[PDB]
């Protein structure tokens, strides 16, 4: 059972004894979604972790590749041994029509396309070592998808499954903490100490190749790790009662990073992952469940009130319990920066060994790992909508904290709207000046460093203090919490540089105030269209068109782009303008003014100049010297292996392009068309009967969105790439 | 709007139509299957078994050279062209007999009965004498090589571990 | 399924394997020794836990071919309630552990018993 | 089987499926006569 | 099946020009001996004559051809035609075109015209299989042998494509 289609599915009028093409993207454009399904949870809870399923079975279906296509054709071994010079590679490609050169031949006895995004650095991190090995983990995870995808069939199918004990929400919110983080954090420590720590500490010089202490060892009998960082390993662990001090040895807050190749200490990662490990094991019991220990579920929240902000933040929802949509913004804005947090974090202060020096992933990664984040949040609260126009039922609220906003609309939104001039309008309206003041504007006097200076300065800030922080003040840890901040206490390694005191100033309270801007007029778009969305002060009654819903009146003299669905249809564009900015600022700091090389007489030598400082003030400086000063990489870059990035943003510029045709265009104009041609088929009897109508409005504010928004990405990943590697 | 409701089998839910499955095979001429599956490897019921013998060729193996004609890359890869065109027209229009002619859309009788139906012990004659043979070309199934790049099934062989050791 | 139904058998089931790891002696593994006298091993000479296939096939389906229906019999042949049993599920788990988690067959004493 | 027939279809991946499991052949041919450059008649 | 008594003659015409077509190069056909891709012409000749190229045997003998073929065409169209061998009937007794000028728009039927033996017809097409042997070799392998007890079914040699030509 059951099933199967055939016409008709969920958009009530789907079958319609057809009549027209353009159903094949009403279905492709409903299909998952609900209410154009039902909130009748006893068949919607039993979809969401159905799921939620595959995505993993897909993620598995994923990862089970990225080792088979690691460990079926290494650069891993044929390099590992030697970090430094000779670097990444996970795909080599069949000899069709001139594929070949696409698999380079530049990796240590290996033909193949070079690889950006750790992995080598992720698996020289644990240890593993041997292709026949995480190939012995390619199979570990592929059926291992199977059973998890054998859960679709587990419940639901032969088992219409349970909302009764889905709705509740206490065991799970306790157990994730404990339960299935806590199987983790520390039960990666047993791994991160015994497996990981020393097959690294003893990697950290000798141990070149093949005799590689297959993890097999170091259980039941110690002696060796014992022969290494001691601990006295009899059959009696001190710190059972406070000999803690001893079984330490190899985990005092070391901070800085491994100067015998960057990363930063694994001697500095069990103390991090058994503390933040168990908070999440203990603190993952604080709520009800059965055995009388716990807290309010919500009974906590209405705990407290405040006069204005009244009731307080009270009686916190009951679909927040129930289902998704209501909830569904928060697990995203959150998860949101929880991919901008780990970002501005990773590069920011290196994990797995071989980053700091690297590039083509102390950048690369950095991004995507900021797309997904931007993407994610900058489309998280299109879930605040739906919801109101959807999953929100009759009542639960008034005097709720909620409503306290919906009243106080118009004059909450509003007072952002102005910042969103000042902050920007004039703070971007500010490179502009120094263009009108470098072209027209004679260094004589204007906004750059030896200019609208700002002498010492800008500080430092703090950071710096971040550099008196370990020598006292938070007593120790070691070496200045992250070299990036501090004073001049300066390292690197691998000839080229690693991280250093990356000093800010003008060029720094500039730019910034743009991310500082943007993420203003990129929210409120958002908030304007998140608040009004269902009640809009100017079609006042929305829940009368749906979630998407095009516009409405040619009347009231120009009502369009009203929907949040379409408040989201440009909710994005900017993100792209904002995530697909910010990346940028990054990749001309890391580089030009962070990456290095080495020579010697006191002199680090960057990929490009300490340019930047005063040739990325002026708006322009980013085409003078951020394009045609770069791109050279990709511009020429054919007959080679940059031979894809000379091949992508091509058909990435077109397909930034072939957006506007559907996005600047009309819609009636097009339908109006698909007759004309029609005469050819018909009169000459061919013609459909799925009357070939021309793509539905929303549907084409559902392409010049994707397409624009596929377009100027790859492009910049067709681009930013090939810069890095040879002048990389 | 039939029926549909009914439509089907005519409803639903929730069961035994039954015809039934789905989830395997198979309704119409799941007999083309039948009629194809016997022959195809009844054919094969005579390729490897001759082979599974020859190793044992008591006193002399075989011998035959030619006595035909001998020159410049002479004889047998030409070839199937003639050999399996002949047995080409063999396969085809014996077994357009799942029914068969167009039910899908001189004389008459012979034989007497209904494919001289049956007889009702000879239905059993065909039985698993037909099927058990394709139980035994499951031996085939499981390689049908035994030469598993296997060396190996020589020095001929085949088998034969029992299983000696030392 | 079942639930609840799949404990009694689990009961009887592990019981024998648990019974293996107590009334034993033992004698291989090996590991540590030597892993792999009677004839030598008589034991076929090497690799023969695939009678299990047939055998561990021959009991469970032969149990359930049951089910009272039992067919599997056949024509002829002449060619707090999870609280109780499920705490009982634990204390039988357990004394696999100490009966394994050190050697039993100690045989350390005390005295002597044969000798 | 039949008869033209008709016969029986299937769903959304047929015009698609055509791309792969058959259309590829192309790359075999394009291998077989490596590239084309222009007309090889026989 | 296929279609209606549309072309018969067209292909018949074709089969007429056919046998004696494959009779043409059927001189290279070698009584015993005299073949190859051709140049000459029956026997003799020796007038003044039948010549090249400010002359060509072409346009002379094959302008006038036109009225010799248009007569038939307009003969078909407006029947027109003997009494009546080729369009169509008198003797004896071929494969019947059978129909008369129109249908239900087209189908009050359409093809119950089979029946018989080996018969008349056949050879008409024989020469186009001849052809699709006889053309194919002659630039691929430009001579025609047949040779038993020697080395038929043995061969000898090899010869493929790209050599060069
Ligand atoms: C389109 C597909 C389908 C798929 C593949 C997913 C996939 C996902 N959903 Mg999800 N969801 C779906 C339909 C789906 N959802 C529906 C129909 C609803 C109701 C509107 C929700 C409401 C929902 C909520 C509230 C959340 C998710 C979350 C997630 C993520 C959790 C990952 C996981 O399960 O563990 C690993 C595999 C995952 C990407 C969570 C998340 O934050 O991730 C984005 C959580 O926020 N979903
Ligand atoms: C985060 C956890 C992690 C995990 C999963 C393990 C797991 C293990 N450790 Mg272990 N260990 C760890 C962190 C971990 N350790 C750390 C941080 C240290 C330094 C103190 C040790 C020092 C250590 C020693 C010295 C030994 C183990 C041993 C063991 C093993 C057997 C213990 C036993 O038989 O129970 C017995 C229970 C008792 C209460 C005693 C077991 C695989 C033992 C071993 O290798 O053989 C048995 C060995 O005794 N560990
Ligand atoms: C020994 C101590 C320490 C302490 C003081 C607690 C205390 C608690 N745990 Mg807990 N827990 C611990 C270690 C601890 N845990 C460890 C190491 C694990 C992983 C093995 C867990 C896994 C765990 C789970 C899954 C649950 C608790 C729960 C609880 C609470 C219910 C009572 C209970 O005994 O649960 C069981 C604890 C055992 C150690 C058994 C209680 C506050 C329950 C809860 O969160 O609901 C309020 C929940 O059932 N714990
Ligand atoms: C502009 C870029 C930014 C940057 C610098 C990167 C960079 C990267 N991404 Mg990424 N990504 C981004 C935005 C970015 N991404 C966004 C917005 C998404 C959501 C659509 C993704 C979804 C994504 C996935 C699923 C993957 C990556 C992966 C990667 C890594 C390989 C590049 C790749 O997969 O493309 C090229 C991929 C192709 C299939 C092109 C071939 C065309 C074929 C199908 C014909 C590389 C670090 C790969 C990874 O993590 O594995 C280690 C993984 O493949 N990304
Ligand atoms: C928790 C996360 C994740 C998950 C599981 C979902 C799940 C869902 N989203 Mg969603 N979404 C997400 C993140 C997620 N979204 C983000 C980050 C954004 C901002 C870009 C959106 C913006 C969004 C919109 C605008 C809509 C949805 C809709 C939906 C629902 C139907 C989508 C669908 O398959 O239609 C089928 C459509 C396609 C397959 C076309 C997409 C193009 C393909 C080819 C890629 C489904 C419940 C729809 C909905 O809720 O119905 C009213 C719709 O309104 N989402
Ligand atoms: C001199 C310099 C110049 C040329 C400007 C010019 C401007 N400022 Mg301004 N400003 C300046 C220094 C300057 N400021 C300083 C030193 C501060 C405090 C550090 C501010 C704090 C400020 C605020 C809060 C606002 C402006 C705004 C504006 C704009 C006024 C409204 C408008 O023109 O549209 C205008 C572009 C306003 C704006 O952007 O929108 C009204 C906004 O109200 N400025
Ligand atoms: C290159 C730029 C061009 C320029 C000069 C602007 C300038 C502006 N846009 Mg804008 N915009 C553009 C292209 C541009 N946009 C495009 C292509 C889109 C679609 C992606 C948008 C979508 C957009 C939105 C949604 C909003 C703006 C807003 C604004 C104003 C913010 C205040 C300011 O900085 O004023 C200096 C001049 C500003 C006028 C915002 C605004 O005015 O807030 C209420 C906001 O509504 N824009
Ligand atoms: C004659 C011109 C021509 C045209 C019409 C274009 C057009 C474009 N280029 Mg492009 N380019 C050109 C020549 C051209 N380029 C040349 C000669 C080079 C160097 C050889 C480049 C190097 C280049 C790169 C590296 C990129 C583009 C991108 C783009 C697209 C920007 C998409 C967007 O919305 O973000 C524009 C939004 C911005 C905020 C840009 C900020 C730029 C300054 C102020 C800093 C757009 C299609 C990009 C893209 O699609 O993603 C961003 C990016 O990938 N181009
Ligand atoms: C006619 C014809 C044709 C043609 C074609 C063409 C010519 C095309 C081109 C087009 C163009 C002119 C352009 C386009 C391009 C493409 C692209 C562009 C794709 C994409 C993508 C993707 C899937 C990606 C993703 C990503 C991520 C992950 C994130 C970051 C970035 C990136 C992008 C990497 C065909 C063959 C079909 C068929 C037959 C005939
Ligand atoms: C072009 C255009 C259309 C018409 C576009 C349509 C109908 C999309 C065409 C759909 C696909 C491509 C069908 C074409 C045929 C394909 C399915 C496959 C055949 C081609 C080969 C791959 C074999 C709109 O509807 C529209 C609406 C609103 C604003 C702008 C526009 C707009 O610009």
């Amino acid at each position: 059972f059951e099933q199967w289609a055939k016409p008709g599915h969920f958009s009530r009028t789907i079958a319609k004894g057809p009549d027209t093409t353009t159903w094949i993207w009403n279905l492709h454009a409903d299909a998952h979604d609900f209410d154009s399904h039902t909130s009748d949870l006893e068949e919607i809870s039993r979809k969401v972790f159905s799921a939620h399923f595959g995505q993993l079975s897909i993620i598995f279906l994923w990862l089970s590749g990225m080792y088979f296509h690691g460990a079926r054709f290494s650069n891993y071994e044929a390099w590992l041994n030697d970090p430094t010079h000779i670097g990444p590679s996970a795909q080599v490609v069949w000899p069709i029509v001139g594929q070949e050169i696409l698999n380079g031949d530049v990796g240590g006895g290996f033909r193949g396309i070079q690889i950006t995004s750790g992995f080598f650095q992720i698996w020289r991190a644990s240890g593993i070592t041997s292709e026949l090995q995480l190939y012995c983990t390619a199979i570990g995870a592929l059926v291992f998808a199977g059973l998890m995808l054998f859960a679709g069939w587990f419940h639901y199918h032969k088992a219409a499954p349970k909302l009764a004990w889905f709705q509740d929400v206490e065991s799970m919110l306790n157990h994730h903490l404990a339960g299935l983080l806590g199987l983790g954090s520390l039960s990666w420590a047993g791994h991160q100490v015994h497996v990981s720590l020393p097959i690294n500490q003893f990697l950290n010089a000798g141990v070149d190749p093949k005799e590689i202490p297959l993890p097999h060892e170091f259980i039941l009998n110690r002696d060796l790790l014992a022969q290494l960082y001691p601990s006295f390993a009899e059959g009696a662990t001190p710190f059972f009662t406070l000999n803690w001090s001893k079984y330490a040895d190899f985990l005092t807050f070391r901070g800085g990073l491994d100067p015998l190749t960057g990363g930063l200490w694994l001697t500095d990662i069990a103390h991090h992952h058994l503390a933040i490990a168990i908070l999440f094991l203990i603190a993952g019991h604080m709520y009800r469940t059965n055995w009388g220990i716990g807290h309010g579920i919500k009974d906590i929240l209405e705990a407290h009130k405040g006069p204005f902000t009244g009731q307080g933040h009270k009686g916190l929802y009951e679909i927040l319990t129930t289902s998704w949509h209501a909830q569904l913004s928060i697990n995203l804005a959150m998860l949101g920066s929880l991919t901008i947090v780990v970002a501005q974090h990773m590069y920011s202060m290196p994990p797995y060994p071989y980053l700091a020096t690297d590039y083509a992933t102390q950048l690369s990664l950095f991004t995507h790992h900021m797309w997904i984040g931007g993407f994610l949040i900058v489309g998280a609260a299109a879930h605040a909508a739906i919801f109101m126009v959807r999953d929100y039922d009759p009542t639960t609220r008034y005097n709720d904290l909620l409503d306290r906003v919906l009243r106080h609309r118009d004059a909450i939104i509003s007072h952002l709207n102005w910042v969103c001039i000042f902050l920007g309008f004039h703070s971007f309206g500010l490179y502009i000046h120094n263009d009108t003041m470098s072209a027209l504007g004679r260094p004589q006097d204007m906004f750059s460093d030896t200019a609208i200076q700002l002498q010492p300065v800008f500080a430092q800030w703090i950071q710096n203090t971040h550099a008196l922080a370990p020598g006292t003040t938070a007593p120790g840890a070691t070496a200045s919490t992250s070299l990036t901040w501090g004073g001049g206490d300066l390292v690197a390694v691998g000839n080229k540089v690693a991280l250093l005191p990356i000093p800010l100033g003008t060029a720094d309270f500039l730019v910034h105030h743009i991310h500082a801007f943007t993420i203003h007029v990129t929210v409120l778009i958002l908030l304007k269209g998140v608040l009004f969305a269902r009640s809009s002060r100017l079609i006042p009654d929305k829940a009368n068109l749906g979630f998407r819903f095009p516009c409405d009146g040619p009347g009231r003299g120009g009502t369009c782009q009203v929907s949040a669905w379409d408040h989201v249809f440009l909710g994005l564009f900017w993100m792209y303008n904002s995530i697909s900015v910010v990346i940028f600022h990054f990749s001309w700091k890391m580089q030009s003014d962070v990456w290095g090389t080495i020579n010697d007489q006191g002199v680090v030598t960057h990929i490009t100049a300490g340019n930047f400082a005063q040739s990325s003030i002026t708006i322009n400086g980013w085409l003078r010297d951020f394009l045609w000063a770069q791109a050279s990489q990709v511009i020429q870059s054919y007959g080679s292996s940059l031979s894809a990035y000379g091949l992508f943003f091509l058909g990435a510029h077109f397909v930034w392009a072939f957006s506007l045709m559907f996005l600047f265009s009309g819609r009636g104009y097009w339908q109006e068309l698909i007759e004309s041609i029609v005469w050819a088929h018909n009169k000459l009897k061919v013609a459909p009967a799925t009357q070939p109508r021309a793509l539905s409005i929303v549907q084409g504010r559902a392409v010049g969105v994707t397409h624009y928004l596929l377009g100027g990405i790859a492009t910049t990943w067709a681009f930013f790439l090939a810069r890095i590697i040879a002048v990389g | 709007p039939e029926w549909l409701d009914g439509s089907l089998p005519g409803d639903f839910g929730f069961d035994p139509l039954g015809l039934s499955s789905d989830p395997e095979s198979l309704r119409w001429n799941v007999q083309a299957e039948l009629v194809h599956s016997r022959w195809a490897m009844l054919g094969a019921a005579g390729i490897f078994i001759p082979e599974f013998l020859t190793k044992l060729g008591i006193l002399n193996t075989p011998s035959w050279y030619t006595a035909g004609e001998q020159e410049y890359f002479t004889d047998t890869t030409t070839l199937f062209i003639v050999e399996l065109v002949f047995i080409g027209w063999a396969e085809g229009r014996r077994w357009a007999d799942i029914l068969n002619p167009g039910c899908v859309n001189l004389w008459f009788d012979p034989l007497g009965w209904g494919s001289a139906s049956p007889q009702k012990l000879k239905e059993l004659r065909t039985k698993e004498i037909k099927n058990g043979r394709l139980a035994m070309l499951a031996v085939m199934g499981a390689w049908f090589q035994h030469i598993y790049t296997g060396t190996g099934p020589i020095d001929n062989l085949f088998a034969h571990l029992a299983d000696p050791g030392h | 399924w079942l639930a609840y139904g799949e404990i009694i058998n689990g009961r009887f089931a592990m019981l024998g394997a648990a019974g293996a790891i107590a009334p034993e002696i033992l004698g291989k593994a090996g590991l540590i020794p030597a892993e792999t006298t009677y004839t030598y091993w008589a034991d076929n000479y090497t690799l023969f836990v695939l009678e299990m296939a047939l055998m561990g096939f021959a009991e469970h389906r032969r149990l359930q071919d049951w089910y009272n229906p039992g067919s599997m019999g056949k024509q002829y042949f002449l060619g707090k309630e999870v609280k109780n049993g499920r705490l009982a599920m634990l204390a039988i788990l357990g004394y696999f552990i100490q009966g394994l988690v050190t050697g039993v067959g100690p045989y350390q004493n005390l005295l002597d018993h044969l000798a | 089987m039949r008869d033209f027939k008709t016969y029986l279809s299937v769903a959304p991946v047929l015009s698609t499926l055509w791309f792969g499991s058959l259309a590829g052949l192309l790359i075999e041919i394009n291998r077989f006569f490596p590239d084309a450059l222009t007309f090889p008649f026989f | 099946p296929e279609n209606l008594r549309w072309f018969v003659q067209a292909e018949l015409v074709n089969g007429r020009w056919a046998m004696l077509g494959v009779a043409g190069m059927l001189l290279p056909e070698v009584f015993t001996s005299i073949g190859i891709i051709n140049v000459p012409k029956w026997y003799a000749a020796g007038k003044e004559e039948y010549f090249a190229s400010s002359s060509t045997l072409f346009v002379i003998e094959f302008i006038l051809s036109h009225y010799v073929e248009i007569r038939r065409w307009q003969d078909i169209k407006n029947p027109g035609s003997v009494n009546q061998d080729p369009i169509f009937k008198q003797y004896s007794l071929p494969a019947g075109e059978v129909g008369y000028p129109g249908g239900i728009f087209n189908p009050l039927n359409f093809a119950p015209t089979l029946e018989a033996k080996e018969k008349e017809i056949a050879n008409g097409r024989l020469a186009m299989l001849a052809f699709l042997g006889f053309i194919i070799q002659h630039n691929v392998t430009g001579k025609g042998p047949f040779d038993n007890l020697l080395q038929h079914i043995s061969d000898p040699w090899h010869n493929t494509i790209v050599q060069t030509l």
